[PDB]
């Protein structure tokens, strides 16, 4: 997922301009579904919800406009506990055994015969949350006679959700917005973005429901297993159970009972921009970076970013230095919305000259006792530009190769904080027959593929609807794509077809702005409203994607009724 | 009495327009079930824990989701336990009174599609004579708004909540 | 406890 | 898999028939290769190895032709284990400690990032075979601080398969064959079914390595464990690996310890045919079964027959007495070459009328609540042939729908095992909401997959080959096809494709007869002999199976080096 | 002293070996088998020696269905390394007669050949004729091959549970 | 022992 905020500064206009882009599911009751609320009184709300869910978690109305992106913040921990002896269903706290609440759950089975039989189990809480196998992640981690283990989601207790997706919902300006999720502090699982009208600075946050820990604590509190397995869970406090000094904390600025004080997590306000690819709060904006939170939300310069972190930032600097080959130097709507498609690969961009230069001379090879002819894909890559528009070409062979180079020691230059967007980089010579290796079977898995190595992606990456393979842009974040049209399917299993369960990709999508006589908002649902293949709504969008047509989606009432597709009908019962 | 009315504009997108917040339920629900009956449909099984009953113990996941695809039989187990009775009530104690309007609006609306899917239509041929299309309570939406939450703890260790055992 | 037989769960939500 | 041995009653002339049809991988090592092998003085032997094989194992010589199907006879059983205290890797017999021999093994294993580490572990036998993890099969199984588990497979020492197919390779009539295969006693999990040149009679048996044990060892040496487990492993002998009286037996005609005895084990000549299409020995001939052999080879009349079986003997009686409509009584080549093709479906030709007539009047329904249009499927259904043939019409609702009807209490005529052909049969009128909803998920699967309802069954089953879709006939064994071809793919993701792993389908066939001019084969390899997209015979024997034109194998050198397609040269190196 | 043998082809491609002894039959023979199925069997014999792992990743599933079902990499090292041991080859080997020894020697020989020419050049096998599990075997291989088609009825069934069979 | 927690494998060779 990807988002922007930018602010008056960035615009050069009375409002900012919101980008929202969650890399997201396109099937299933997660998927999104575009629609807008008119409550008399009420609310204005227009954007998307889960299936099943009622209100707008991803929009805009008269005056805000905000997204949301995954948030590296744990929220969750394990909870190791020491069980009374020859009682395993019992643990021990502060000296005292405490039984685990049992919970005998009776599930009916329709079986491969066809008749339907009971299957049943008891289940058990502690105080911290359910009892969880760990075997599977460790076979020590078992249910001994010793010892259990139970996980803790601080969102098992946050009720707070709903109501605060309700009021932005209702939220008459970006002051309010924040103020809003201060008081709620209840955002599950996802930072924040949010432009408002009127307002010069673009907000950022990772304010939500977020365990608290402390450093003493992790010291303290953290098992020998919890040591041990440490590593497969970054950042997950994995504490002992035993001792109640060892619960999460409360702070005097906390809303729920173990979870962090609203004033120790991550915010930032600009009036040039903020902008999020899942990668911690950190980078929120490259001139200004934010550090000094916990632990658990993440890494503060520490970690290299992603290559998709690094293309996100490196998009909004260029804008702003007019240096992208668009117009002038400001995140205008429009501008916005070609940027945010231009589908330009970052590993390409950075590293494929290095590479063709390494590997390419000459281009007969021998790779694993092997004669192998280079030539033609070491032209085509070199002739290639860099993106995965629907018309480049040879786009795919650089997936296939890339995915495949080994990572160890593959860069000379490591991360360095202070430079995170230029660095890792450096194509070490010393890879130069892993490289060739990589190419190798890139070239072959192509080769199985029926495709061209030089085919245009457009012919490789896929949406079916009635019948006809509409040409689609993009791709994974692996290779560095900000534009993510990421399919699950093997390029030898018929190319990049997104007709099954894609990975997380372009979804919904907003370019929301707040002009004189109200706000805009051009919007895609990459997927279509319907899962219904026989209605009419199954592909109308997925074509308009397929072919860059963003929607401009009605909002005003004058706006709802003078669209050329408008009908109405009302519904009323009890 | 929920009233709302429904305007569609280019591509399908909905505009609910109600004069209370029960009734944008009950457009939204209306709208929703229309589009996707057999996506929501099946999800429903999802959260009450209903899949084995009717597609089979073994069986995995039909969709992928912030739920993963673990087997038929050990979701079931997984959103019993956690998604329990309880939960729920503690869910709803804690909302506002438009908000309990509205997911009330939502399941009637939902309800509302499911009944015209029974009757006939060409639409949602996939599924509109499964036992599994069957209406739904205000409470299973609220199974559905608590399992979005957990997206980030328990529900990454469905499989594993669902079979810790002792012993 | 041994480190080589860990098997390192998925935490990104939405991932793969 | 189906086989037939016709002998010379059946065939009207001086030799009888083989039909070998083993249903296997289409993709794999495991799958068959064709070809003909021709050693100076000592074999001439066509047919077909798996890859990675050197030695005919279903194929066919000068005298001889010979296929296998897969046996109901189980070939491995487990032992519990009684461990030493304080000792988990010594386990007790006879009240003696035996200690289990280790092995430490070092793995090299690829890392996600490119880099190579050693994994190890301990892992263990016993004198009777490998230790096993049956936690798996039920939790409580697990290897714990008093109880372990192995398993003993006869074929870990059975050294003399490869032998025995290269001495038949070599046989000179069907009487060496089966002294040959008596000798040996080596065959490890298939029935083999045999004919001769200049022999009346066709062969049967289940000659080959088989676990021995007593009818009191097994009442006396079934663990507790074994009791509580033994209905999901029929047959299958849990011991108690304490007790030396608990050992695999030997008879005195044993060719190997622990092994059932040469003449404990069935086999059956007849004149007029034998068959197998995966059931017990039992049915070998209907109107000879076979009893009274060890209870570890099947039952032997207490079990109704699968469906295939059902349509397998009733094809083979029905020629005979000349009521299947093809010419005369008798099952010769080119008879034998049409039926084993003709894809008749028992479950449609026996119970299609029974289900029609109680739920399609009316044909406009209520299932679950709900209106369902059943007038198309029932009119489809009604003027169906009952075949899976290329230009079948309906046939795939059928499976769509046969496959999902519950089988408890749905016949009310039970089995009989003086009449296993036709029983159990008889459509339960109670079933009929139960088919209804059968029927109207089939509808809504057909419906989602794009196929019409009468869509042709060549253009749902199918081998794409050089990007054009091959039309296919046959079907699954669930719906009592005998012509196998058998997708492992959902019909809503693109109808019955056989591109992918499809299930046990149809693979090398061979009609082998010997007249007096010397052995004639026809034959098919379906998936064609190369994997290699690239290959001229990568697709070829494809078309043909799907034209339905059986291919004379070249077998003397006139005939070789006669073919229009004949290409020769030599390979050599020191 | 040298394998020479006639392979002989027709319609779709059936090829007929002609040999003065078993050893040329066997490289005849294996010769043909990997001309037109070297990326399954190279493949398949990292399965049997156990050496999936370290080419293919040991969290990776078998990429095709067999005998052997489709467990993980790294259990399938394991099942074939503790019961197709280096022991269980000396004792299948032990067992069979001359002829049938020179076979499998001849035959892995002319798996080998054919190895060397994919290696050389050509646009057969494009999809792994370059990757370095596509490399020569011994007899002793071959043998591995023989002796799990043997095991089909039980031990490729717990192949998983045999290679995580552990005490306490 | 809970014979409700039993897996049936495979058991067929070929299936
Ligand atoms: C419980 C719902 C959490 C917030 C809704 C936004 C989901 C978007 C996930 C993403 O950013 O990829
Ligand atoms: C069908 O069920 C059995 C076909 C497989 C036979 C394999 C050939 C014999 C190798 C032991």
């Amino acid at each position: 997922s990807n988002m922007y905020g930018f602010g008056t500064a960035a615009t050069g206009e009375g409002s900012g301009v919101l980008f929202g882009n969650p890399h997201w599911y396109w099937k299933g009751p997660d998927r999104f579904y575009q629609a807008q609320l008119t409550i008399d009184g009420e609310a204005n709300v227009s954007g998307v919800s889960f299936l099943g869910l009622p209100v707008i978690q991803i929009g805009f109305n008269d005056s805000v406009a905000w997204s949301h992106t995954v948030s590296t913040a744990r929220r969750f921990g394990f909870f190791q506990l020491s069980l009374v002896q020859g009682e395993p269903t019992s643990y021990l706290r502060d000296g005292v055994p405490v039984k685990m609440k049992p919970a005998t759950i009776t599930v009916p089975s329709r079986n491969a015969d066809g008749s339907v039989s009971d299957v049943t189990r008891t289940l058990y809480h502690s105080e911290f949350g359910p009892l969880v196998n760990l075997a599977g992640l460790n076979p020590a981690l078992a249910w001994s006679q010793g010892t259990a283990f139970a996980i803790r989601d601080i969102n098992g207790e946050n009720f707070r959700t709903l109501r605060t997706w309700m009021r932005w919902n209702q939220a008459k300006s970006l002051d309010e917005f924040i103020a809003i999720q201060k008081e709620e502090a209840s955002i599950p699982w996802v930072n924040t973005v949010a432009v408002g009208r009127g307002s010069a600075k673009a907000w950022y946050a990772d304010i939500g429901a977020v365990p608290n820990v402390s450093p003493a604590q992790t010291a303290a509190c953290t098992t020998p297993f919890g040591m041990a397995v440490g590593q497969a869970l970054p950042n997950v406090p994995f504490f002992d159970g035993s001792r109640s000094e060892c619960d999460w904390l409360t702070d005097a600025d906390s809303v729920q009972k173990g979870a962090v004080g609203v004033s120790r997590m991550p915010s930032l306000q600009r009036d040039d921009y903020v902008g999020n690819m899942n990668d911690s709060y950190w980078l929120a904006n490259v001139h200004a970076p934010l550090t000094g939170y916990p632990a658990i939300f993440g890494p503060a310069g520490t970690s290299a970013q992603t290559l998709r972190t690094r293309m996100g930032h490196t998009m909004a600097l260029e804008r702003l230095a007019g240096t992208d080959g668009y117009a002038g130097n400001k995140a205008t709507s429009a501008v916005v919305r070609e940027m945010v498609l231009g589908s330009r690969v970052f590993s390409a961009e950075r590293f494929k000259d290095e590479v063709l230069d390494l590997i390419c001379t000459p281009a007969q090879w021998t790779v694993n006792g092997a004669a192998v002819d280079a030539a033609q894909a070491c032209a085509v890559l070199a002739a290639w530009d860099n993106r995965g528009r629907k018309d480049s070409r040879g786009s795919h062979l650089w997936d296939e190769f890339w995915s495949r180079v080994p990572t160890a020691s593959l860069f000379t230059v490591p991360f360095s904080a202070a430079d995170p967007l230029n660095t890792p980089r450096g194509i070490n010579a010393a890879a130069a027959d892993a490289l060739r290796q990589a190419m190798a079977t890139a070239i072959a898995r192509v080769g199985q593929s029926g495709y061209a190595l030089d085919a245009p992606r457009g012919e490789v990456l896929y949406a079916t609807r009635g019948g006809t393979r509409l040409p689609l842009y993009g791709g994974c974040g692996a290779m560095g794509y900000f534009t993510i049209t990421c399919s699950e399917n093997d390029i030898t299993q018929g190319g990049y077809s997104m007709d099954g369960q894609p990975n997380a990709s372009n979804s919904y999508m907003q370019v929301v702005s707040f002009p004189a006589s109200g706000v805009q908002a051009h919007t895609f649902l990459t997927f279509s409203l319907s899962d219904d293949p026989a209605s009419p709504h199954h592909g109308d969008y997925t074509k308009a994607y397929s072919a860059g047509q963003w929607l401009r989606v009605p909002f005003t009432e004058a706006e709802i009724t003078g669209n050329a597709d408008y009908r109405t009908a009302t519904v009323k019962e009890l | 009495t929920y009233s709302a009315e429904i305007r569609r504009t280019t591509m399908g997108v909905p505009h609910i327009k109600a004069g209370n917040w029960g009734s944008a339920g009950y457009g939204f629900g209306y709208v929703q079930a229309q589009d996707n009956l057999c996506t929501m449909a099946d999800s429903f099984l999802t959260y009450r824990g209903e899949r084995s009953r009717h597609l089979g113990g073994s069986a995995q996941l039909v969709y992928n989701s912030t739920l993963g695809r673990p087997r038929n039989i050990d979701s079931d187990f997984f959103h019993r336990h956690v998604i329990s009775d309880e939960a729920v009530d503690r869910t709803m104690a804690a909302q506002p009174a438009k908000l309990l309007q509205m997911v009330e609006g939502f399941a009637a609306g939902y309800n509302r599609y499911v009944r015209e899917a029974k009757a006939g239509g060409s639409a949602h041929a996939a599924c509109r004579s499964e036992a599994w299309v069957q209406p739904i309570t205000a409470r299973d939406v609220w199974r559905r708004i608590y399992a979005a939450n957990l997206a980030g703890g328990y529900s990454n260790f469905a499989e594993a909540i669902a079979n810790a055992q002792p012993p | 406890f041994e480190p080589g037989r860990t098997r390192a769960p998925s935490l990104q939500v939405g991932g793969e």
